[PDB]
DNA sequence: CAGTCCCTGTTCGGGCGCCG
DNA sequence: TGGTCGGCGCCCGAACAGGGACTG
């Protein structure tokens, strides 16, 4: 039975995932668990016991008005363990012909790693456990033989095999660049909608017909600029409307080394009456459109360093305003940007700050062919209550949460 | 007796070996029941004699059980567990009366000698050697070791749970239409059926078990009603907790305060309204839980109150799917709220309550938010589903709050219960400055290493002032100053400021903390009608700022 | 930069309750 | 005389953590 399950081992002196389990609904359960049925009856899981110490979280999540639930697993804990063997000896060259393409389209393949037998001697470490409703009944347990989605390794192993399906419709368009990141495949062109959509119908045919099954929706991350950090544009000038342009600009210096203060910092030197108006001299008064030419001009100390790990914040503005702050080093901002409600129904906070975590994490991807760190801002309790909810991206990025008041959103809002 | 089902396979942490203690001497008395259950345990071949070639041993003893004649013959095994490998744990949590649908019939049995039916895996049992001593202090003890799950062994528990479950799977799989909530050895069997109907099944259900080694003796409740299931009594129509009586004492120690609260947990489930702020608060000095304390009134009160409650008799209704799930919330002062989850107004499934003070600069929306959190956690563990919210907070004060708050706060499908105590911020902050009013610019600071430093504040009308604190440090200023600009003014005022530390606070909108100066900041906020803070880089030369700081740097 | 302070969050463990 | 195990809840303290403010 000569297959080819490549061995895999954890870093050095790792123990494998032991994480809890946590609380999903009727309608979680009935699907997780309809599912597991299936995937143990063509043997992709194997019910397994206590004696495995290894345990991961999961859950399902519904998609695009196709009401086809579909597993989860929260493999973090994992690929964090799961040795450099996705790093230091299977890299992944950053693709940066993405950037740039007119129309990109992200397809889920990996309901094709199911194909590939997974070592044995690590399986072990693939263990999940399904819950009970009011707790009824103990924890169901599970193992995983074939390749486990959204998995560090799974998408790695399989490249292998991915890549030579992809010569003949690879080597017929090279104009178009192709990515695999975790579960999903991204295609990047340049064509108009029209025929670049019935382009990818293509590729469909041609991955189906070799094994691979998928079932607006396209990107152009660079086709929408990073927005600048404004100033305000008034005619009469008030002692505090004043100690925030300067106070603004006092932080918004560092992200600019070079940016005027004295000019507008001499207009008071004494205990004024902040409603008290003071229009300003003329020299002031052209560092306002000078230290505001500064702010059209991208900031100079920015380098994509692949050696470190992308991090991110957010901050909540008003009505739907989230805005974007990645970096990789304090005030080197490598790009930024925000995310407003679409004019559809109004959603609420988490709803939108979840979305507002996949989008930028899906730009964060094509961009640098990897995920972020965001920092968050929201309540961990309220957070790890709700998203689940509201996600639909088949990866998940790392997080934390921070509480820390504004007045330093007046530079992004 | 003995049960075919798959033994578990079991490993010892890496380059570890077997347990080796003594038997630390015993009474005549346990040995006389030792004795007489080896015998019979050895006879049914669960145990078996060991000779000289078996080089562990471990020590062990007996327990009593409620009105039992019956002894608990359990195993020290401490040291074994430690070098024993680990498991992962299959119960998840506990089930709750309030979660089980009305059945048509319901039926109760418990497994016997659960553990001790399951086989032990034929490498592992050389560890779980033990001795029998003698009581005439002469003959050699007996020496035995397990050929089942042994009593007090690191895994056995989810051993069991999990042969349990295997062994019902199959039962389960045929009359998929039967419910049955095993937690251990304890089954809760319900029907749909007529007693007919359901009895057969239930026959059916205990021979396969027997069949598959486990006996369902005569302690199965029948036409039991009310059930004695998890610790609650099932009945009919309505369930409730067992007796739950507290100790009623002279002079109380720390585990005697444990104890209560313990129980009064307990019964917060169903008794609504109890509460234990006061008597836990009772609980920081950590000290000897024999060390005898002192009871404050604020508690000796509590304590009473909730002591009265545990006499009116209570109980609680069963899930109907068909209908909404309500929860309803009310401030039962100072931090702590109480709640109850029913369906069918005054007929609750069950209530709780939620004392934890999350921060130290929070007001009572963060609060019942952070109770709403849990109440959906909880109610999703249960029913599976998210509750329907009904809250002593104005639709307003909400879209007040979160459309104000830098984070993303959220509350599911909810309605206004106008029931007061309401839930209201003390007071809002300009945020736009206030026309014709004494402008302050504030601060203070203090010396590092020495003992105290000082904080004041100016006037943009023409006013100067400072005050010479002590043992602050460069946060307790900034406050203690803002503290003075409140009471040096009135009912309309214009604060400054170049410390985040403070502004954050306040900018909250806090109406409780755990430092006295902020309390004092913020019953001053509520009584003024207009104020605004304004926040503006330190040591960069504004107007206003420097003179502030010098009256101070000193 | 360090070397510290404050301050605020978070995790972990222990004691008790309840269940088997 | 007392002494065991697993799950979950509560509460408390201890131990970390991370920022911002100063100082060397
Ligand atoms: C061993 C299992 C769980 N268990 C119950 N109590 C304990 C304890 N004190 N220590 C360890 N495990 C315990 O007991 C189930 P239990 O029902 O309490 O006893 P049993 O051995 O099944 O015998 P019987 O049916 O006649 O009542
Ligand atoms: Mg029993
Ligand atoms: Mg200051």
């Amino acid at each position: 039975s000569p297959i080819e399950t490549v061995p895999v081992k954890l870093k050095p002196g790792m123990d494998g995932p032991k994480v809890k389990q946590w609380p999903l609904t009727e309608e979680k359960i009935k699907a997780l668990v309809e599912i597991c049925t299936e995937m143990e009856k063509e043997g992709k899981i194997s019910k397994i016991g206590p004696e495995n110490p290894y345990n991961t979280p999961v859950f399902a999540i519904k998609k695009k008005d196709s009401t086809k639930w579909r597993k989860l697993v929260d493999f973090r804990e994992l690929n964090k363990r799961t040795q450099d063997f996705w790093e230091v000896q299977l890299g992944i060259p950053h693709p940066a012909g993405l950037k740039k393409k007119k129309s990109v389209t992200v397809l889920d393949v990996g309901d094709a790693y199911f194909s590939v037998p997974l070592d044995e001697d690590f399986r072990k470490y693939t263990a999940f456990t399904i819950p009970s409703i009011n707790n009824e009944t103990p924890g169901i347990r599970y193992q995983y033989n074939v390749l486990p989605q959204g998995w560090k390794g799974s998408p790695a192993i399989f490249q292998s095999s991915m890549t030579k399906i992809l010569e003949p419709f690879k080597k017929q368009n090279p104009d178009i660049v192709i990515y695999q990141y975790m579960d999903d495949l991204y295609v990047g062109s340049d064509l108009e909608i029209g025929q670049h959509r019935t382009k990818i119908e293509e590729l469909r045919q041609h991955l189906l017909r070799w094994g691979l099954t998928t079932p607006g929706y396209e990107l152009h991350p660079d086709k929408w600029t990073v927005q600048p950090i404004v100033l305000p544009e008034k005619d009469s000038w008030t002692v505090n409307d004043i100690q925030k342009l300067v106070g603004k600009l006092n932080w918004a210096s560092q992200i600019y080394p070079g940016i005027k203060v004295r000019q507008l910092s001499k207009l008071l030197r004494g205990t004024k009456a902040l409603t008290e108006v003071i229009p300003l001299t003329e020299e002031a008064e052209l560092e306002l459109a000078e230290n505001r030419e500064i702010l059209k001009e991208p900031v100079h100390g920015v380098y994509y360093d692949p050696s470190k790990d992308l991090i991110a914040e957010i901050q909540k503005q008003g009505q739907g305003q989230w805005t974007y702050q990645i970096y990789q080093e304090p005030f080197k901002n490598l790009k930024t940007g925000k995310y407003a409600r679409m004019r559809g129904a109004h959603t609420n906070d988490v709803k939108q700050l979840t979305e507002a975590v996949q989008k930028i994490t899906t730009e964060s991807i094509v961009i640098w062919g990897k995920t972020p760190k965001f920092k968050l801002p929201i309540q961990k309790e309220t957070w790890e209550t709700w998203w689940t909810e509201y996600w639909q991206a088949t990866w998940i990025p790392e997080w934390e949460f921070v509480n820390t008041p504004p007045l330093v959103k007046l530079w992004y809002q | 007796p003995i049960s075919p089902i798959e033994t578990v396979p079991v490993k010892l942490k890496p380059g570890m070996d077997g347990p080796k203690v003594k038997q630390w001497p015993l009474t005549e008395e346990k040995i006389k029941a030792l004795v007489e259950i080896c015998t019979e345990m050895e006879k049914e071949g669960k145990i078996s004699k060991i000779g000289p070639e078996n080089p562990y041993n471990t020590p062990v003893f007996a327990i009593k059980r409620k009105d039992s004649t019956k002894w608990r013959k359990l195993v020290d095994f401490r040291e074994l567990n430690k070098r024993t490998q680990d498991f992962w744990e299959v119960q998840l949590g506990i089930p709750h009366p309030a979660g089980l649908k009305k059945k048509k019939s319901v039926t109760v049995l418990d497994v016997g000698d659960a553990y001790f039916s399951v086989p032990l895996d034929e490498d592992f049992r050389k560890y779980t050697a033990f001795t029998i001593p003698s009581i005439n202090n002469e003959t050699p003890g007996i020496r035995y070791q397990y050929n089942v799950l042994p009593q007090g062994w690191k895994g056995s528990p989810a051993i069991f749970q999990s042969s349990m479950t295997k062994i019902l799977e199959p039962f389960k799989k045929q009359n998929p239409d039967i419910v049955i909530y095993q937690y251990m050895d304890d089954l809760y069997v319900g029907s749909d059926l007529e007693i007919g109907q359901h009895r057969t099944k239930i026959e059916e259900l205990r021979q396969h078990l027997l069949r598959w080694g486990l006996t369902t003796p005569d302690k199965k409740h029948q036409k039991e009603p009310p059930f004695l299931w998890m610790g609650y009594e099932l009945h009919p129509d309505k369930w409730t907790v067992q007796p739950i009586v507290l100790p009623e004492k002279d002079s109380w120690t720390v585990n005697d305060i444990c104890k209560l609260v313990g129980k009064l947990n307990w019964a917060s489930q169903i008794y609504p309204g109890i509460k234990v702020r006061q008597l836990s608060k009772l609980l920081r000095g950590t000290k000897a839980l024999t060390e005898v304390i002192p009871l404050t009134e604020e508690a000796e009160l509590e304590l009473a109150e909730n002591r009265e409650i545990l006499k009116e008799p209570v109980h609680g209704v069963y899930y109907d799917p068909s209908k909404d799930l309500i929860a309803e919330i009310q401030k039962q002062g100072q931090g702590q709220w109480t709640y109850q989850i029913y369906q069918e107004p005054f007929k609750n499934l069950k209530t709780g309550k939620y004392a934890r003070m999350r921060g130290a600069h929070t007001n009572d929306v963060k609060q019942l938010t952070e109770a709403v959190q849990k109440i959906t956690t909880e109610s999703i563990v249960i029913w599976g589903k998210t509750p329907k919210f009904k809250l002593p907070i104005q639709k307003e004060t909400w879209e007040t709050w979160w459309t104000e708050y830098w984070q993303a706060t959220w509350i599911p499908e909810w309605e206004f219960v106008n029931t007061p105590p309401l839930v209201k911020l003390w007071y809002q902050l300009e945020k736009e400055p206030i026309v014709g009013a004494e402008t302050f610019y504030v601060d203070g600071a203090a010396n590092r290493e020495t003992k105290l430093g000082k904080a004041g504040y100016v006037t943009n009308k023409g006013r100067q002032k400072v005050v010479p604190l002590t043992n602050t440090t460069n946060q307790k200023t900034e406050l203690q100053a803002i503290y003075l600009a409140l009471q040096d003014s009135g009912l309309e005022v214009n604060i400054v400021t170049d410390s985040q530390y403070a502004l954050g606070i306040i900018q909250a909108q806090p109406d409780k903390s755990e430092s006295e100066l902020v309390n004092q900041i913020i019953e001053q906020l509520i009584k003024k009608e207009k104020v605004y803070l304004a926040w503006v880089p330190a040591h960069k030369g504004i107007g206003g700022n420097e003179q502030v700081d010098k009256l101070v740097s000193a």
